[PDB]
């Protein structure tokens, strides 16, 4: 009798030994992992974890007498948390805010958030103001017509090379809270702009992946922005 | 009974005889009584040995050798290579007790004994397996091709009885076919009973493909492959791609309805591996003092340096380069903010025929972890990150690539030229932010690449131009140029004292080499290059400030004057670091001004070689005092 | 480590670190589920 | 008690593979065919051990027919059941057993019909005589087998159905019969194998000179005794193609080959010589590929256009659409310890270029498609015929712009051999009589001073023997590496292409070529100054217009 049932979720997740550490001639190995209730959707797929659990059995239908192991997720734990809209956290501790309030009152504040970025970096004060009104940003609109003004500001810096730009780029990249550092052509296999595939399991139509809508409400650092 | 009585068989076949209770137990006492006293005439019972280390380094593995055993009782050796299977059951039940007899409290902690036949004397190759070697000890060399995972067999199972509930006594699952049980003994009933998994106990099982060496292979026929079973401690033990040499039982894999394709009663066979012998970067406390008694000389770098491919004639320089990058300097992170590369990536640019193929297979037989990739190649692991799915497998596996899977260690690229697009992309974000970032098939996440890399690259046209720079010689751009640290051009100029010694040194390795006839040693120099990457760990200090400042001045100006491509902080960056590992060459905490010296030096022939040279005549004349 | 997993850590709480591939979508399974006889009526309760 | 094994031999006539027909089927015959494909050695249940049980004895000594039996009569009188049996393998009897893929011979092929193979069964003493690649001839019997692809095949196809007359039956209730379909294909169980030539007609000296009787072994010696024995065999090279001196000693000394020697870290130096023909169109470049083809046993020919990457290297083919997959051997595995011969590598893709310069670098095919990873042998030399870019060979290019080929490809060619058209007047006669004669008069135009049979003989006798450098040989070597190197500096651009140590190695290799031509074990520095001369007579020079 299904209306009177009750019911919870359960989820299972793959996980593969880190990539970093595998024998050369060889197929990195993985492990089945079964979680229920508040275990589920933890996780994103990516995501570097330490999985406590029940390393046990199961018989699926190669040795006449063989069992196929899985791991009865009871814990996770995730190593860093990637930082996304969704992922981003709104709510401040009350002392947070006395310390965010007591650093405005500085008339120099000016000088030492322009002085914070990239102190590693000798010269270009300019650019370094320009980082922090990067960092910044300005007021988005919605207007009573439809269109909408932007607040975000975009800086280019262009020069001879081994100048500290890539640097500059790392580091804002580092400093922002959502931030995704590429290069014009994107990345190794991580694409720029939107990607639109089809989904593995399904075959439906899926935003698979871009620099642009990683960090909405971010920074792209784009380097070599001419090859595009 | 007797070994003369063992001799002479009553039952039909070997197995039925030696199945019996009276000569089984014969059996387990003459090899007790081979186990306990046998000596090699030198007032020592090596076995006792073989029993008291095993007890002390909590092993369940005892190797016996078989010309012992053969010497000693050689019925014993032809039942034990007629008919291996009961044979080694009752000689674990043996090991069992003779090392209960010394450690009274194994039994607790292990339970099993397996005995490793080792020196077995015939050796056949898998090409001659036939059916004569069925049920038998076989030894056979072989290349391990592929693997599975380790996956748990049961072995002494218990169940349980869906009536009651109650839990059965374990029983003992061989190797051969699945167990079951029909009685209960609680309820007196014959119906379902289950196996859980929470008190059963398990053991390790792999499958292993070996595969004939190519070498043994006769000319126009394939090689031949096999399955091998390793058992619980067996796991794990030989590597893809490496020659191993396994004995054990060649016996017949059991299939339902048997080959509905062929028509005929066909069966696959297996081997169930006895032992394992293969046909390591630990350093004891006399290695140590070793690399440092052979740190504090003088002339140790240039021994270094002498010792890098030894198979390799005259190129000094670049030798000196790939020394480097396989020492290297440290990766820093001031403040957690500001982070600086800490390997060299060396660029070997070279006209066809100057054996940088030899020098990157040197690397990799040299270095911790060498990862080797080609361009234009396609049987060789990708430079870049993807997520693929096995047509077969059903899975999905994300692969890190050559770059990433080379991270602590050093990434070996051939033809470095002629790579596509995607690969470029890779190659390059691997070099800037030393990590892959990837987005694919739901995977969105980062892997860490800090790899030095070593690149090996043919000039445009097939010959460098010396009138000519760098960039436009070869279809590298600048951002990808400008990553390497040291940039080695070699060029085959015609000589004629030196295209003597060449051909001198070719001609005396292609005689040395017929079947028909001061470096240091590599296995030492393994180990001290590993031992100096993971130990050293330099530091420079502040009164040297005062020099290399002054010569990046000096050379800022002198380049600006010949009008090349600009030296950049990078420059400088790179100088400090080959000064860095330079201190890893000597086991040295701190970089000292000769350190510095040779850096300076060996970054200055990197630069002024990759010059125009109408550029090169006034740079060498200009930089005289720091080529020295 | 992933690789090092041996069959002595069978029905054993282990640590291990990684890297995760795929979520699968949410499956349901009952906690309380209530049954009823398909002729005799008789209603009974499970609780897993 | 033995199995043995009647192996009958030498039938009066040997048939097709398309000749054998279902009249023949279970009668004595002797096909022929080219081994394709070979399967590992595997045991086949031949007299089967079975328990019954309910009475847990068990029975030896079962006699098996083709497809799994088991026996009715259950001797023991414990029980009454006699369908329910469990089968031993342990102490069960087993019988080698091998299953060998044949194809049709090219000739034998008609006129606009495929090839089609058969499988044929080697048991007992007969297993693992026949390999990939080469012609066989098997003696056995015609047997047929079960087949199950000719379900939707169009005609009748024969039933079995259970003959119920006999049997009393009530109608007392609570009506099921078994039938099988009876669809077969022709199969070939052979008891003897031979290996005929793969020609249209082991390494130790001693035990192939114990093959030869005396007859033959007095030719053998008689004719390494003569003096001119090196013009002798170069002139036996290719009779039909006039001229070309050069290329007949290069396709001469790449049958000869040089020893393969492995260094003590572990690299192995390549003892195989490459050749590759360049020129203008009607040079008989493709006439010395054919003639090596025919002559060299373990040769194959091959199409550049016509050929892939899986189909010259090995390939992964799945059969029946079955979790099975295995390997076939490509055109470098079935030419191993041979040459492969391939026309139009000009018009051969980028693809397959890579996948051949990887073998020809590493001597070996790796496989890591779908289940299967393997490593395979491709110890192969390479002749190749190539034609330049636009068709006619442009003078005032280097070889490296004629050739679209690319420099992996390039840098493992030991010898480029130019072929230049030039119209003469004496040279075009004697070329214009030469084909007409041969044309007129068949095979009496041809007349070399060795037949094909007394030359493969020699080929085989020359190939036992390593030749050695001796001391002065090595300072030769040296000095004529030297001198080449200062041709190439005083020649600049000139030269077609530079002399490195590759070419160096390709001398040496040369000269061991050249004293296995002679029958020596020491090489002497004549031999050195010959490869010397052959190598720079290979490369020429490039002209350049007057400023
Ligand atoms: N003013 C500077 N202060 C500190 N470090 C500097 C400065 N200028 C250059 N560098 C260093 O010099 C090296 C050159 O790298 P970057 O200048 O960041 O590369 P980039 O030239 O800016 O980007 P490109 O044009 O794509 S190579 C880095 O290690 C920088 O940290
Ligand atoms: N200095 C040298 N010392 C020893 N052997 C050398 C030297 N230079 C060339 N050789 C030999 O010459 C051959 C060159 O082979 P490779 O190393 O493959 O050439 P390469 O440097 O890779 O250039 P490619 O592949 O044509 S672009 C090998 O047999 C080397 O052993
Ligand atoms: N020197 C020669 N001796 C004998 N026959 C020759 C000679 N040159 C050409 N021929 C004949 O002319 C024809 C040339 O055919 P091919 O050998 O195919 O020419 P080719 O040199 O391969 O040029 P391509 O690449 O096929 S356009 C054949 O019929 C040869 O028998
Ligand atoms: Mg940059
Ligand atoms: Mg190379
Ligand atoms: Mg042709
Ligand atoms: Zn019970
Ligand atoms: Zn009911
Ligand atoms: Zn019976």
């Amino acid at each position: 009798i299904h209306e009177s049932s009750k019911f919870i979720d359960q989820q299972f997740l793959k996980l593969q030994e880190i990539p970093e550490l595998v024998p050369v001639g060889e197929m990195p190995r993985n492990l089945t992992m079964t979680c229920d209730r508040y275990l589920t959707n933890k996780v994103i797929p990516g995501t570097r974890v330490t999985i406590v659990g029940i390393y046990s059995i199961y018989n699926s239908k190669s040795g006449v007498a063989i069992r196929t192991p899985y791991i009865k997720i009871l814990g996770i734990q995730s190593d860093v948390e990637t930082s996304s809209i969704w992922n981003s956290v709104t709510m401040f501790t009350e002392e947070e805010e006395e310390e965010f309030l007591q650093l405005s009152r500085n008339p120099k504040l000016y000088e030492i958030l322009t002085n914070s970025i990239a102190p590693s970096i000798f010269g270009n004060e300019d650019i370094k103001k320009a980082i922090v009104c990067l960092l910044m940003g300005g007021s988005k609109k919605i207007l009573p017509d439809g269109m909408r003004l932007r607040g975000d500001i975009n800086v280019l810096l262009l020069g001879d090379p081994g100048t500290a730009k890539s640097q500059l780029l790392k580091f804002v990249e580092k400093v922002s809270p959502i931030a995704v550092y590429t290069s014009g052509k994107g990345s190794s296999a991580a694409g720029l702009t939107a990607s639109v595939q089809r989904d593995p399991m399904t075959r439906e139509f899926y935003l698979e992946g871009g620099a642009m809508v990683l960090a909405d409400g971010g920074v792209v650092c784009i380097d070599e922005f001419d090859k595009m | 009974l007797t070994l003369e009585s063992l001799s002479n068989v009553k039952a039909n076949s070997y197995s039925e005889w030696i199945t019996q209770p009276n000569v089984s137990r014969t059996i387990a006492r003459e090899l007790k009584s081979f186990l306990l006293e046998y000596t090699d005439e030198t007032g020592r019972s090596v076995y006792g040995a073989r029993i008291r280390t095993l007890g002390e380094m909590n092993s369940e593995s005892l190797e016996v050798n078989y010309r012992h055993l053969a010497e000693s009782k050689a019925i014993l050796a032809l039942f034990l290579a007629k008919c291996p299977e009961e044979m080694l059951k009752i000689f674990d039940l043996v090991a069992m007790e003779a090392t209960e007899l010394h450690y009274p409290d194994y039994a607790r902690i292990h339970s099993e004994i397996h005995v490793r036949i080792s020196d077995f004397p015939t050796i056949y190759s898998l090409r001659e397996l036939r059916e004569s070697n069925l049920s038998s000890l076989v030894r056979v060399t072989g290349v391990v091709t592929r693997r599975t995972g380790v996956f748990p067999q049961l072995k002494y199972v218990k169940f349980n009885c869906l009536k009651c509930g109650s839990i059965l006594g374990p029983f003992f699952q061989d190797s051969n076919e699945e167990i079951r049980i029909s009685f209960c003994t609680n309820c007196k009933s014959k119906g379902p009973f289950r196996v859980n998994g929470e008190k059963t106990v398990y053991r390790n099982y792999q499958r292993v493909t070996l595969q004939e060496a190519p070498g043994t292979v006769p000319p126009g026929r394939l090689p031949r492959h096999r399955e091998v079973i390793l058992l619980a401690d067996l796991v794990d033990v030989s590597k893809p791609g490496e020659e191993v040499e396994v004995t054990g039982i060649y016996k017949n894999n059991y299939d339902g309805n048997l080959n509905a394709k062929n028509g005929f009663p066909v069966f696959a066979t297996i081997i169930e591996a006895n032992s394992i012998k293969r046909r390591v970067f630990s350093w004891t406390e006399e290695e140590e003092r070793e690399f440092r008694k052979i740190s504090r000389d003088r002339g140790i770098i240039d021994k270094i340096i002498s010792s890098m491919a030894p198979s390799i004639y005259g190129h000094r320089d670049i030798k000196t380069a790939v020394a480097c990058s396989l020492f290297g300097g440290v990766p820093k992170n001031v403040n957690g903010k500001h982070s600086i590369r800490g390997d060299i990536n060396v660029l070997l640019l070279g006209d066809p025929g100057t054996a940088k193929s030899q020098i990157l297979k040197y690397v990799e037989k040299t270095a911790h972890r060498a990862v080797f990739a080609t361009g234009q190649g396609a049987s060789a692991v990708g430079l870049t990150a993807s997520v693929r799915k096995d047509p077969i497998t059903k899975e999905w596996t994300l692969e890190g690539g050559a770059l990433v899977l080379a991270d602590k260690g050093v990434c070996l690229i051939d033809e470095f030229d002629k790579m596509n697009d995607q690969d470029r992309t890779s190659i390059h974000e691997a070099m800037e932010q030393q990590s892959i970032s990837i987005s694919k098939a739901g995977i969105v996440t980062t892997l860490q690449a800090r790899c030095s890399i070593i690149a090996a690259a043919n000039p445009n046209g097939g010959r460098y131009n010396s009138t000519l720079p760098l960039a436009q010689n070869v279809s590298l751009t600048e951002p990808i140029l400008s990553r390497f640290d040291i940039l080695c051009v070699v060029r085959d100029l015609v000589d004629e004292e030196a295209d003597e010694r060449l051909a001198t040194f070719v001609v005396d390795s292609h005689v040395r080499s017929h079947p028909e006839n001061s470096p240091i040693p590599q296995e030492l120099l393994m180990k001290y290059i590993h031992y100096a990457r993971t130990k050293i760990y330099p530091k420079l200090h502040q009164m040297d400030m005062d020099k290399v400042s002054r010569v990046y001045a000096d050379l800022r100006r002198e380049s600006i004057s010949t009008g090349s491509f600009p030296i950049t902080v990078r420059h400088l960056e790179s100088i400090l670091r080959i000064a860095e590992s330079f201190a890893k060459m000597r086991l040295s905490e701190f970089v000292s001004s000769y350190d510095l010296d040779r850096a300076i030096k060996v970054v200055v022939d990197s630069f002024v070689d990759a010059q125009k040279v109408s550029v090169r005549r006034q740079l060498r004349r200009s930089f005289a005092i720091y080529t020295l | 480590p992933l690789r090092d997993l041996d069959s002595e850590h069978v029905s054993k709480i282990v640590r291990l670190s990684g890297i995760i591939i795929s979520t699968s979508v949410l499956s349901s399974r009952a906690t309380y589920l209530s049954i009823m006889c398909r002729n005799c009526r008789h209603t009974t309760s499970i609780t897993i | 008690e033995r199995v043995f094994q009647i192996s009958f031999f030498n039938l009066p006539t040997v048939h097709r593979i398309r000749d054998i027909r279902s009249e023949k089927i279970g009668s004595l015959l002797s096909i022929s065919g080219t081994v394709t494909r070979t399967s590992e050695v595997r045991p086949e249940l031949y007299k089967a051990s079975f328990t019954c049980d309910m009475c847990r004895a068990i029975v030896d000594n079962v006699e098996q027919s083709f497809k799994y039996t088991e026996p009715t009569f259950c001797p023991n009188p414990s029980c009454e059941n006699r369908a329910f049996w469990t089968l031993n393998v342990t102490r069960s009897r087993f019988l080698d057993w091998q299953k060998v893929r044949i194809q049709e011979n090219a000739n034998e092929i008609p006129t606009g019909s495929m090839p089609r193979t058969l499988d044929v069964i080697l048991r007992g003493d007969s297993v693992e005589r026949a390999k990939p690649g080469d012609r066989c001839k098997f003696t056995g019997v015609e047997i047929v087998v079960p087949d199950v692809t000719q379900l939707g095949l169009p005609g009748v196809k024969p039933s079995s159905t259970l003959d119920t007359r006999g049997i009393s039956k009530t109608t007392e209730g609570l009506r099921s019969l078994g039938v099988r379909d009876l669809t077969y294909k022709i199969s070939f169980l052979a008891c003897h194998v031979i290996s005929i030539g793969s020609n249209i007609g082991e390494r130790d000296q001693e035990v192939f000179l114990n093959s030869l009787s005396s007859d033959e072994i007095n030719e053998l010696k008689e004719m390494v005794k003569d003096e001119h024995i090196y013009d002798k065999l170069v002139r036996s090279i290719a009779p039909a193609v006039f001229g070309h001196e050069a290329v007949k000693k290069g396709i001469l000394l790449q049958m000869l080959g040089g020893v393969h020697k492995s260094t003590v870290e572990g690299i192995k130096l390549r003892g195989d010589i490459n050749i590759c023909v360049v020129g203008d169109p009607s040079t008989s470049k493709s006439q010395f590929l054919k003639y090596v083809v025919g002559f060299a046993p373990r040769s194959v020919y091959t199409s550049g256009k016509a050929s892939s990457a899986a189909g010259l290297t090995a390939a992964v083919v799945r059969d029946e659409e079955g979790g099975d997959y295995t390997i076939e051997a490509g055109a470098l595995m079935l030419a191993d310890n041979g040459i492969c011969c391939i026309d139009e590598f000009d018009k051969m893709d980028i693809s397959d270029q890579v996948a051949i310069h990887e073998a020809m670098e590493q001597q070996t095919i790796s496989i890591a498609k779908a289940g299967i990873h393997a490593t395979l042998n491709a110890r192969t030399s390479i002749l190749a015929a190539a034609n330049p870019v636009g068709g006619r060979y442009n003078r005032k290019l280097s070889l490296r712009g004629n050739l679209n080929m690319t420099a992996p490809i390039m840098s493992r060619f030991d010898l480029f051999f130019v072929i230049l058209d030039d119209c003469n007047e004496k040279i075009d006669t004697e070329l214009a009589s030469h084909i007409v004669d041969l044309h007129m008069k068949r095979d009496e135009a041809i007349e070399p001073p060795f037949s094909a049979e007394q030359l493969r003989r020699y080929i085989k006798y020359a190939r036992t023997f390593k030749p050695i450098l001796t001391k002065e040989a090595r300072s030769y070597l040296v000095e004529k590496y030297k001198e080449l190197r200062k041709d190439d500096a005083q020649g600049f651009s000139r030269s077609s292409y530079r002399i490195t140590v590759r070419q160096l190695e390709s001398m040496i290799r040369l000269s061991e070529a050249i004293a296995r031509a002679n029958c020596v074990d020491e090489i002497t520095p004549s031999f050195i100054a010959e490869a010397y001369d052959l190598l720079r007579q290979s490369i020429i020079r490039v002209d350049v217009d007057d400023v």
